[PDB]
């Protein structure tokens, strides 16, 4: 600002003009150059990753039916843990861009029925389930499977 | 040494799928420029109907102009000067593409023709009526006019005296003719009429003109069993439109059919053609079965009073694809066939042909026998031929372009002069037209530059005092051009070009002022200020502007500051040249020319004037002495200069007093800066010989206003124009038009020299 306000209206006033290059090299090109001389001389990353780093507790992997290499894919879970039994696979979809954004479970009533293990492992799934906040990932739900799971196997015994 | 150029393909534009096969077309226009379209189906339709416009001097950037074409287009035609293309697809739709603001990149159509539901299979532009003759034997004659002789035929549709009328005529896939015509503004007036009351098929059909200003149209079913009619036209315009009346001309029938021997091959014709237009005697005709092909040609000779004859046919030929035809208007006179056969100069002798291999055959003329086989290591199916026919483009069945080298010699040695009076002869040609000669120089040898350039000053000299005033332009740049391929002389380009400029800065200038009392009578103010500082020799400037009439050279005080510029490039020039004396140098040929020193030297006595009568228009001097009249020493060294070279072949030195006088000059004036006009981009100077160059899309292995000396910014900030051949970069949009010298900006409008 101050010592320098002559220099500003000049410029204001010179502004947007078809030869204001012309004119600042042709009177400030000359003494610049005598003083100093010449011038200078499919399957999103993010999924891979998570599945990369997921307990080996679970070997997910892509659904053999259903369409593929798009922002939507489709993914079927198996459980393999030696203190815990067998489950149904509760396969997971997952929408395009899946950051910023939460996937959802696709719920099969008739497969966790006719058994009051499975009843109540899916009860305890819909309060699980009913208790995850916004914008949580697929590890955070496998995990709660995992725990629902012990939890139901616990109460039964 | 028939050769190959260089090979053009782009990227991403091959692997097609689903894809049938379509007919292409090629155009070469008197200006190096190809217009052409290419089988892509890619993603999209209409790729497949766009217009490919491409400059030989750079092939790696492509223009297109997306043509709202509703099917494949058939032909592609140019004017008789480049500057407008025809165009015309199935389902009417003829087009008339116009340049926009001069400039090769946008291209916009407002005019056209249209027939519903008819495909067009003929199409052509009207005749203008001047062709001439080349005489090979008379190379040496020493004359222009002897060289290249009229020839005088007539033009069609005389109006209001000898101004011929311009428009198109086009032949439908049935016996449909439609004619249009253009009135000098923008009315168009169009017809349309049946050829004869037979309706049939017309698959392949002609257009040719004739002395007198008759038309003739030839039709081909295409089942080689049947006739192929022959109809002339003549059209005239009764006071509201143009009206076309025809009639019949004997037909003939197809050989190779009567041999009785093995009649079944060849069972449909393929390709009908006119042997040249506007001669309308002899016709080629090519034939093909699915595994062979023939060709032969007929004449109407006067031997019925008129009928059709053999003159050629070859032994076997593959499946023909393609077939060019030659645009140089040779004489076929009998006494030039003799000159023409035992020097080896064969520019308008041969017609090319293309088959389903990779082998592409030139053949004879008169008689059907071959001379040149080219063997690429795919087939050819569009191509076409140069007007000195050095050279021939063709497209393959994929997304290559090639440009092929023909040389007159086709292998046979030859010594030096000969090759030096064909290379001459033929630029001669493009020195009495206004065509370029880019492919000329494809076969311009780097050994032999100085002796062209030394031969083409003598020929340029002892013309009959006018065919010197109207050339100059064109001997300076051709010899400008040649010098840059031999490296030998690769420096003296720059002492040429930049030449040429200081006529047009010297040339608007005498012209800008007009007296409001003419003095000394009979005399221009040019030629009386020239001679009045030619008789003049004092040594200093203020004594030579008495005698000048100081009172008369007075303009409107707003056109001066427009010219600040020009006077400040000037005054800089002059610097940089006196600087220059200490020193081969892009400023050596000056100081041994006495004309452009003397011009030169007159040029700043008037912008003295100037000066006096206004003080700001002055070029700003940066010089360390504010009591010494600096333009008066520079006019001082400059007229010791002048008097060394003045004289009629001086053969002189200058003495070292004026070498150590100009040494002291750097100390009291700075020397700015100076750029160098002919930047080096073209591939004339980058080819080699028998060394093909294989080049991609987009990729082409101090930014100053040359034009009007604006300096720009370290990026520019509003798009501008480059010129093809020089290079030069300029505003697109002047901003100062209000106030500004029309007498300059006017000459570059429309091309830069
Ligand atoms: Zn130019």
């Amino acid at each position: 600002q101050y010592l320098c306000q002559p220099l500003l209206d000049a410029v204001l006033a010179n502004i947007r003009s078809p030869v204001f290059n012309h004119s600042l090299y042709r009177t400030f090109v000359p003494a610049m150059t005598a003083i100093h001389g010449p011038p200078i001389t499919s399957i999103p990353s993010v999924l891979q990753g998570e599945v990369a780093r997921l307990d080996p507790k679970f070997l997910v992997n892509l659904d053999p039916s259903h369409c593929s290499n798009n922002g939507t894919v489709h993914l079927i879970c198996k459980l393999d843990d030696k203190d815990l039994p067998s489950v149904p696979p509760l396969e997971l979809s997952v929408p395009a861009d899946y950051p910023a954004q939460s996937p959802l479970w696709i719920d099969r009533q008739w497969q966790y029925d006719a058994n009051p293990f499975l009843q109540s492992v899916h009860r305890c799934m819909t309060s699980r389930l009913l208790q995850l906040p916004d914008k949580h990932s697929v590890t955070a739900l496998l995990n709660t499977w995992a725990q629902s799971v012990h939890q139901a196997c616990l109460s039964a015994a | 040494m028939m050769d190959l150029a260089y090979v053009c393909e782009w990227e991403k534009w091959s692997k097609s799928t689903h894809c049938p096969s379509v007919p292409l077309a090629c155009a070469w226009s008197c200006r190096n420029l190809i217009a052409f379209t290419m089988d892509l189906r890619s993603d999209d339709q209409d790729l497949t109907r766009m217009i490919h416009i491409l400059d030989t001097e750079h092939p790696w950037d492509l223009h297109s102009i997306p043509s709202e074409h509703h099917e494949a287009i058939t032909c592609l035609e140019w004017d008789q000067s480049g500057s407008r293309l025809l165009s015309a697809d199935a389902d009417g739709q003829i087009k008339c593409w116009s340049m926009a603001d001069h400039l090769a990149n946008s291209w916009e159509s407002s005019v056209g023709s249209l027939v519903e539901g008819d495909p067009i299979v003929a199409l052509s532009w009207l005749h203008n009526g001047v062709k001439l003759a080349l005489h090979v034997e008379k190379s040496g004659a020493s004359s222009f006019g002897e060289k290249f002789s009229r020839v005088k035929f007539s033009p069609s549709l005389t109006l209001f005296g000898g101004k011929p009328m311009e428009g198109w005529i086009a032949v439908t896939v049935s016996g449909l003719v439609t004619v249009s015509l253009l009135k000098p503004s923008g009315q168009v007036l169009t017809s349309t009429e049946s050829l004869c009351r037979l309706r049939g098929r017309v698959a392949l059909a002609d257009i040719a003109f004739t002395g007198g200003g008759n038309i003739v149209v030839a039709t081909a079913d295409g089942s080689s069993a049947s006739p192929v009619q022959f109809y002339k036209v003549c059209v005239s315009v009764v006071s509201e439109k143009c009206r076309i009346d025809t009639e019949i001309l004997p037909s003939l029938f197809m050989r190779c059919t009567t041999d009785l021997n093995r009649k079944d091959k060849f069972p449909a014709i393929t390709h009908l053609k006119f042997l040249a237009r506007d001669m309308s005697e002899q016709v080629l005709l090519c034939a093909s079965s699915q595994t062979s092909s023939i060709v032969e040609c007929w004449s109407l000779r006067k031997e019925t009073i008129l009928k059709w004859r053999i003159l050629s046919a070859t032994n076997d030929l593959d499946r023909v694809s393609a077939v060019a035809l030659p645009k140089l208007p040779i004489s076929l006179t009998n006494t030039d066939l003799k000159v023409a056969s035992d020097t080896q100069f064969y520019p308008g002798l041969g017609l090319a042909l293309a088959f389903h291999d990779g082998s592409v055959h030139i053949v004879h003329r008169l008689s059907l026998q071959t001379m040149a086989v080219f063997y690429s290591s795919v087939h050819l199916k569009a191509m076409q031929l140069s007007w000195t026919s050095l050279a021939l483009v063709g497209i393959d069945s994929h997304g290559k372009l090639s440009v092929l080298r023909l040389s007159p010699s086709m292998g046979h040695p030859l010594e030096v002069g000969l090759a030096l009076r064909h290379l001459l002869f033929l630029l001669e040609y493009c020195m009495v037209t206004g065509y370029d000669w880019w492919d000329i120089l494809l076969h311009v040898q780097p050994s032999m530059v100085q002796s062209l350039v030394e031969k083409l000053h003598e020929e340029y000299t002892r013309q009959t005092a006018a065919l010197q005033q109207v050339l100059s332009t064109r001997i300076l740049a051709m010899k400008a051009s040649l010098c840059k391929l031999s490296p030998c002389t690769v420096t003296r380009v720059c002492d040429y070009h930049t030449k040429l400029f200081l006529i047009a800065i010297s040339s608007t200038l005498k012209s800008l002022l007009r007296p409001h009392f003419l003095n000394t009578p009979d005399k221009s103010p040019g030629d009386r200020l020239t001679e009045i500082c030619t008789k003049i020799t004092d040594v200093d400037i203020d004594k030579v502007m008495i005698n000048l009439k100081t009172e008369e050279f007075v303009l409107d005080m707003n056109t001066l500051q427009a010219l600040q510029q020009l006077l400040q490039w000037v005054g800089d020039f002059v610097l940089y040249l006196l600087a220059s004396l200490p020193n081969l140098r892009p400023g050596h040929s000056f100081l041994r020319d006495g004309t452009s020193l003397g011009m030169l030297r007159e040029l700043m006595v008037v912008i003295r004037i100037w000066g006096l009568l206004k003080p700001s228009c002055l070029p700003v001097y940066t010089a360390t002495s504010d009591t010494q009249d600096s333009m008066s020493l520079l006019f001082r060294l400059l007229t010791k200069l002048w008097i060394c070279c003045r004289d009629e072949g001086p053969a002189s030195e200058p003495d070292e007093a004026l070498v150590d006088e100009c040494c002291l000059l750097p100390s009291q004036l700075l020397i700015p800066s100076l750029d160098w006009l002919p930047a080096s981009d073209g591939l004339v100077s980058r080819l080699q010989p028998k060394q093909p160059l294989r080049l991609q899309f987009g990729r082409a292995p101090p930014k100053i206003d040359h034009l009007r000396r604006l300096h720009l910014g370290a990026c520019p900030t509003e798009e501008c124009k480059a010129c093809t051949r020089c290079g030069c970069v300029t505003m697109l949009k002047s901003p100062n038009r209000t106030t500004a010298v029309k007498q300059w900006e006017q000459r570059w409008i429309k091309n830069c020299l």
